[PDB]
């Protein structure tokens, strides 16, 4: 039940550890039935902005007149 | 929480086109890069917003509550569940509507001797009970209650690693409201005016119940004092419809305010 | 059992870890979610939303509703700026208090473009043109429209389109900035002339206003998460 | 130690200064000693005097700064407000920064 | 074009020679109760086109002294033909709305009215005691409130107000109006546009919920840049306010609901 | 980190090769071995340089701060972090212009009474707060600054292992410059001396922030003094541009001397 | 739970261990490294550059720039040394302060080869044959050039290359030398002789300078990392 | 000997972690030989009310007429 | 031995744990179940069987 | 996501264990998803001094008269 993950390598040794293998994974396992016990996973996805930046419903173009 | 377009070359320009001009009455909000108005060079974006992720944002363990019991009622103290005590963790949250997530708390208990040289005592261990709404509340430092045949307590040996503990999502809506534009009664016509009033922005009387502590040990004639400060993580986070964060400060548990009103300083109109 | 040795940090409480604790409600029925609309991923997405900046923070002004208004007039043309602004998005008191000022207080480091839209709220048979202008650190800061036309600006045609968005490029020699006002990360000035000037009928008003706005490029990010001194608590 | 004397009048026209003085014990002296005036001022965040090496001003153009900077001395620093509008309070504060216990003062 | 548009809800329609395009929420346009977000058992009513129209509320007069103006939802739709009788015989409602700002002028005045749909609302007081606005003064109706330029403490202990204070550059609830632009919003600069359109779906932490008890919009009018006129001191220009409820589904039907007023 | 070559056998020579001759006007080392100027044997090499490694070379835990808290302003102490308060860590960094590493700091904490015969408390709790630069600098060893909503913090408990933690590599730039040859600010013409003025090889006023220990168990009359020794470690270590080391005594943050200026003993030019 | 056993060694704090810790700054948008030249990997990298000798301690010279010129003259020849060494290169006072000295000072054992490299500064009319020497140790020091003829030794010719390099071979009893002065390990004698003469013709300088060079060969190692006696603090 | 379940996740985080993988598993590994030992797996079923509900002889629909 | 870091919450005892202990009573021959009638898995299986109301609370 | 390395054995017991097999190997696993939290695998290269000992444009042989 390990869950292994790579790393994002910040900081680099003089090693080719630094750069491959399991050495810049690291490895994961839940010991708690309940999900409220668990650790963040902290690989937490993105968006598009537009529902906040352009709740327009009539979709425009920067290069194109805005008012039209 | 990932990386950001690359930067492409951007030459000169002379058409029809012009992404400098809008019109922000629409609701919109211009999405230009700098190549849209400057004449850039291609750079190869290696940043990221990994850290102001929703969940890296709020992935720290803040100070909501300071209990104090004095083990010579206060042989022991009855803390109402809430995060607007403190200021900090409240202002954040804030920033959302809306929210969903996991909470691990983490207690860190302190203690002393009041007297520089009087008394002694021997290591206590504290029982931290959580009386969820509607069971009985302690009366007495020693009475039936704290049995807690059914309600969760956590007893901690003073001197071990800060206790620990995660509880779910308890919410009895589909998210936590951090604004309630409402009452939880409604007044009817014809009923006495003390009749169906009640708080503005209130919901239930009692949202998650409260946190009885106590020393364990028999209380020996010695002054002693203990602080149990409660941090609270929120982790598998999920927040929704941001707001503009507080800029004067809180009067109370509602939007309430009197103090700074005047949050703002000087500057000259034409002062770098 | 199996011998284990305690390594140094043991025991500690870091604030800032990410481990595993016991359930105190085990086998909770937890209430399902619901799609609620305006959900948010990154606080970046909020940076990037178009806010008013106050920029008129006078004695008379701050603090109320006409510090987010500048005052512009038909008055013959002048090099003399309209308005000044130093690139320090988390300190410079006009900047510090936008949605983004707001979020960067909660960081310590802030690197990419920023862009500025100002709209003119005149009458339509207002016309004009003004220079805005952005000028990288380490000369004199501009006071005239001579000196600030060297530097990056965007020529503003006032007509139709009621707004004019001028983009500061993130020309920076570090890579990261500081959110603290700090002359090894200095940002520049940014400013606003007439170009020509503002030019109105009869029977028209010869004074109107025009409200900025402050908002992220796409290329924006922060880093190290700190404490914001926008909020405090006295005892 | 802190001993911040300033609450002055301040006489308008003006000008006066708005001095900071914090009187050093003793035994173990104060570093690094760089010095932060913040305004109160709608403080988001900045109307500010603060001085690493060289007096940096943070943009209230109607300032002056009086102490023996660049080298160091340390901070009984004296600050002016000229001028000559009452840019008034509202309030201000001054805080120090410390290699021991120090990256704190008083409003 | 962006500017020009029809709007046809049931018996009522809405026209503009001078739009600036049209702002759906959160880009969520309002739907009915999906059967697995469903949350009460009983069969919902749905009037449909006798509740989903039209409505105008009372039109406010834009003069160079105005603060602002808000209304609360479904609150300023309460007494609106079937849609309150709808709102008040059932336990519980949900509604989405198309918010319709109308105000014209002419080529030669000026000012700018900042438009803001703000879900959850919630308006700061008049007392030293929180949370203390009773239900009658948070509930206004159809003519809503308005913003002021600064705080007024109420002090008469024997007979307290017990009402809101929205000081309008505090977005009368402690944070900058600047920032405000962060939710749902349209400008209605009098050099460019006639009004501002808003489609608002159902917000709120649960599906369904009480529409007396909870009020889930709030509708913010500010003078962004005052109302100014050739050289009359003396302008005054009208700000009518259409609304129309969308998707709206009731369910616990009883007997009416009548509110203590005033 | 590896092996070195072996020593092959060389005999006689009568040759125009020259090795032992050459010019070190070139600003070239001759790349001699034994065998270009003797007489040598095989000799199969099993000596590494494996402890010599940059990173073999600081994988060490230097002491970078000693910094003390009386718990009877004192209550609570502020370290403006930095590697140049002692001077054994801070030479060796300066073998090398630029450096780029992640850090291990591990924190010793001590603690005692002043008094032989005087005043008792109960075990002690410290926090350690970092302070970002930017973020509200503790007035008092209670203030809100204390709650940490997203400072880290570190709760250490008198007696428990040294509490131990990681930080990347946190530099605004690609790599940490040990020297800069420079200013923050340029003087410009006109402007008053006291404008424009700034420390010669600084950068930021304040780099990296500090930290801030107080005791967080309520102080008794009794009095008591601790110290946290903060040690540091380079782990992950790139290190570029080498520089002599360090002669004389250090005079303050910069290349100042002043004392000890003549560090070479005195020896016979033809004495042994 | 599992079931674990405790032992020696446990909740110390060995200053040299290699564990994990946790992070204090998690997701931290760490800035990329950039191609900066000049990298060093191995710190032998820096014993291996000519480093330039201070073989001129005596007082009026010692702690100038006249400590590292050995004067020469073109007087008839003599037996007598021009410069005589110990080859201690962490502890005699002219090689303990050399780059290579420097880094042996912060380890306890060295082995491997050196070189040491002469430049003629004389002018270009100089001539002249010099002998460099090196004794294994074990014997008298070599005081005249008929007792240093017979080890070690390279008889440099002056001419148009400036330079002359004398190795000096690793010839030891033990695998490693100690970086302190002890006769247990110790090294040998360095010195140089007049083989002929220096000559020069009219109109040309009758005294020059040499300078001298050290640096490791490639199979020098070291082992045992310490602490330098080269720094210190007061108070 | 190791049991792998998986949660039944309540709250979810904005990664993909949340929904699927390992992460969203939890691993068990008994360490005792008596059952006692044991902690509650809480895999816990259900069943018929029926037994106490409805203990009829002569089963009966409730669209039909109990008495009969 | 393995190196070991000891987490927050160690040494506590949290009243609704679910963790394995040792045996006192080991080998202990158990007596087997029989199959007794009215078992019952679920609370709610309770809350389904019709109790009488005590609707006349008058004094 | 276990590495494993094999150690360099230094002073060998007088056992084929001391020679071969996975007694003269070491195991490594990560625990923590941010690289800063790893320890160091001390597994580092090393490169050629000549940008140091020998930064000449034209390269010159040791044999050969460096002065040509
Ligand atoms: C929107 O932000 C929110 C929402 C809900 C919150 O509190 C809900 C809550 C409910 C129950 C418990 C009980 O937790 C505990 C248990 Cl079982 C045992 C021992 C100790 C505790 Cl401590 C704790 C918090 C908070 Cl603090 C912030
Ligand atoms: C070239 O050599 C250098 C470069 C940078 C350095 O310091 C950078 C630095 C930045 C932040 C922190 C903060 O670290 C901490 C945290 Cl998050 C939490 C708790 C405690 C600490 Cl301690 C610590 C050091 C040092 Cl000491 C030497």
């Amino acid at each position: 039940g390990a869950q292994v993950s790579s790393q994002k390598v910040g900081a680099h040794e003089n090693s080719n550890r630094a750069y491959g293998g399991s050495t810049i994974n690291y490895t994961t396992i839940n010991y708690y039935r309940d999900s409220a016990s668990n650790a963040a996973s902290k690989q937490d996805f993105a968006q598009d902005p537009s529902k906040f930046t352009e709740p327009i419903k009539d979709v425009l173009i920067k290069t194109a007149p805005t008012l039209n | 929480a990932n990386n950001l377009p690359d930067t492409q070359s951007s030459g000169p320009a002379h058409s029809k086109e012009t992404p400098a001009l809008t019109a922000v009455e629409t609701g919109a909000t211009n999405p230009l890069v700098p190549s849209d108005t400057v004449q850039t060079r291609h750079v190869i974006q290696k940043r990221t917003r990994s850290e102001s992720t929703v969940e890296s944002f709020f992935a720290r363990g803040a100070c909501v509550a300071i209990i104090e019991v004095d083990n010579d009622s206060k042989l022991f103290s009855v803390w109402k569940i809430t995060y607007k005590d403190t200021v900090q963790l409240r202002r954040k949250l804030e920033f959302f509507t809306y929210s969903r997530f996991d909470m691990e708390f983490t207690f860190v208990v302190t203690s002393n001797y009041t007297d520089a040289n009087n008394g002694h005592a021997l290591n206590q261990v504290y029982q931290i009970m959580y009386i969820p709404p509607g069971a009985p509340i302690p009366g007495k430092w020693n009475d039936y209650t704290w049995q807690t045949s059914s309600n969760p307590s956590v007893f901690y040996t003073y001197g071990a690693p800060p206790a620990r503990i995660s509880v779910p999502y308890v919410g009895i809506a589909n998210a936590y409201s951090h604004f309630y534009d409402g009452f939880a009664k409604v007044p009817l016509a014809g009923q006495a005016s003390t009749e169906g009033d009640s708080l503005y922005g209130a919901a239930s009387l009692n949202d998650f119940g409260s946190l009885a502590v106590r020393v364990v040990n028999d209380h020996n004639p010695t002054k002693l004092t203990s602080k149990i400060r409660v941090y609270m993580k929120p982790k598998h986070v999920r927040v929704w419809c941001p707001r503009p964060p507080r800029a004067v400060p809180y009067y109370g548990p509602g939007v309430d305010y009197k103090d700074g009103l005047a949050p703002l300083p000087g500057k000259g109109l034409t002062t770098y | 059992g199996l011998p284990v040795l305690n390594t140094p940090g043991s025991n500690q409480y870091l604030t800032a870890d990410n481990y595993q604790s016991p359930c105190a409600i085990p086998e909770f029925d937890v209430t399902p979610p619901i799609d609620i609309p305006g959900e948010v991923r990154n606080m970046m997405e909020l940076a990037e939303i178009d806010t008013m900046i106050p920029l008129n923070l006078t004695n008379q002004r701050k603090n109320t509703m006409d510090m987010y208004r500048v005052e512009l007039n038909d008055a013959a043309h002048s090099d003399t700026p309209i308005l000044c602004l130093s690139l320090s998005p988390a300190s410079d008191p006009r900047l510090a208090h936008t949605m983004l000022g707001e979020i960067l207080n909660y960081y310590t480091h802030w690197a990419g473009s920023l862009k500025f839209t100002f709209l003119f709220c005149g009458s339509m048979m207002a016309t004009g043109k003004l220079l805005v202008s952005y000028a990288p650190p380490g000369a004199e800061a501009p006071k005239s429209r001579k000196e600030a036309m060297l530097g990056t600006h965007v020529i503003w045609d006032i007509g139709l389109q009621s707004s004019c968005t001028m983009v500061v490029p993130w020309i920076s020699n570090t890579t990261y900035r500081q959110t603290i006002n700090d002359s090894f990360t200095e940002g520049g000035y940014i400013s606003m002339f007439y170009q020509t000037r503002v030019v109105v009928p009869l029977s028209t008003p010869r004074k109107m206003d025009i409200l900025g706005f402050v908002s992220a490029c796409n290329d924006f990010s922060v880093r190290l998460l700190r404490d914001t001194t926008h909020i405090s608590q006295e005892a | 130690v802190v001993q911040a004397p300033t609450q002055v009048p301040g006489f308008l026209g003006d000008s006066v200064t708005l001095p900071c003085y914090l009187q050093v014990p003793n035994m173990e002296v104060t570093h690094v000693s760089q010095l932060t005036w913040a305004r109160h001022g709608e403080s988001g965040s900045m109307a500010v005097f603060h001085q690493t090496q060289g007096p940096s001003y943070s943009e209230s153009k109607r300032l002056e700064f009086v102490a023996a900077r660049l080298g160091a001395e340390l901070r009984d620093a004296s600050l002016r407000m000229f001028g000559l509008r009452v840019e008034d309070e509202g309030s201000y504060t001054c805080l120090f920064v410390t290699f021991p216990q120090g990256s704190r003062s008083v409003d | 074009s962006v500017r020009v548009m029809q709007l046809t809800l049931g018996n009522s329609t809405i026209t503009t020679q001078e739009a600036a395009n049209s702002v759906v929420a959160y880009g969520r346009w309002p739907e009915y109760i999906k059967d697995s977000e469903a949350n009460p058992v009983d069969q919902p009513t749905e009037p449909d086109v006798a509740a989903c129209r039209f409505y105008t509320l009372d039109t406010v007069t834009w003069r160079k002294e105005s603060r602002g103006w808000w209304w609360k939802l479904p609150d300023a739709l309460k007494d609106m033909g079937l849609f309150g009788q709808n709102m008040f015989y059932h336990y519980l409602g949900r509604a989405g709305y198309t918010v319709h700002v109308q105000c014209n002028a002419s080529k030669f005045h000026q000012g700018a009215l900042g438009v803001f749909a703000v879900p959850e609302m919630c308006l700061a007081g008049d007392s030293t005691t929180h949370m203390f606005t009773k239900y009658e003064n948070a509930n206004p109706g159809e003519k809503g409130g308005e913003f002021k330029g600064s705080f007024t403490l109420d002090t008469n202990a024997t007979n307290p107000a017990r009402n809101f204070c929205p000081v309008d550059y505090l977005f009368g609830s402690g944070v900058l109006a600047g920032n405000a632009f962060v939710y749902p919003h349209q400008i209605i600069n009098l050099r460019t546009n006639n009004c501002a359109t808003l489609v608002l779906p159902y917000v709120n932490s649960l599906s369904i919920d009480s529409m007396t008890k909870h009020n889930n919009w709030g509708i913010a009018i500010l003078p962004l840049a005052p109302l100014d006129f050739a050289t009359e001191s003396s302008t005054e220009i009208p700000i009518t306010l259409t609304i129309a409820p969308m998707c709206c589904e009731f369910n616990g039907l009883r007997n009416i609901t009548v509110p203590r007023t005033q």
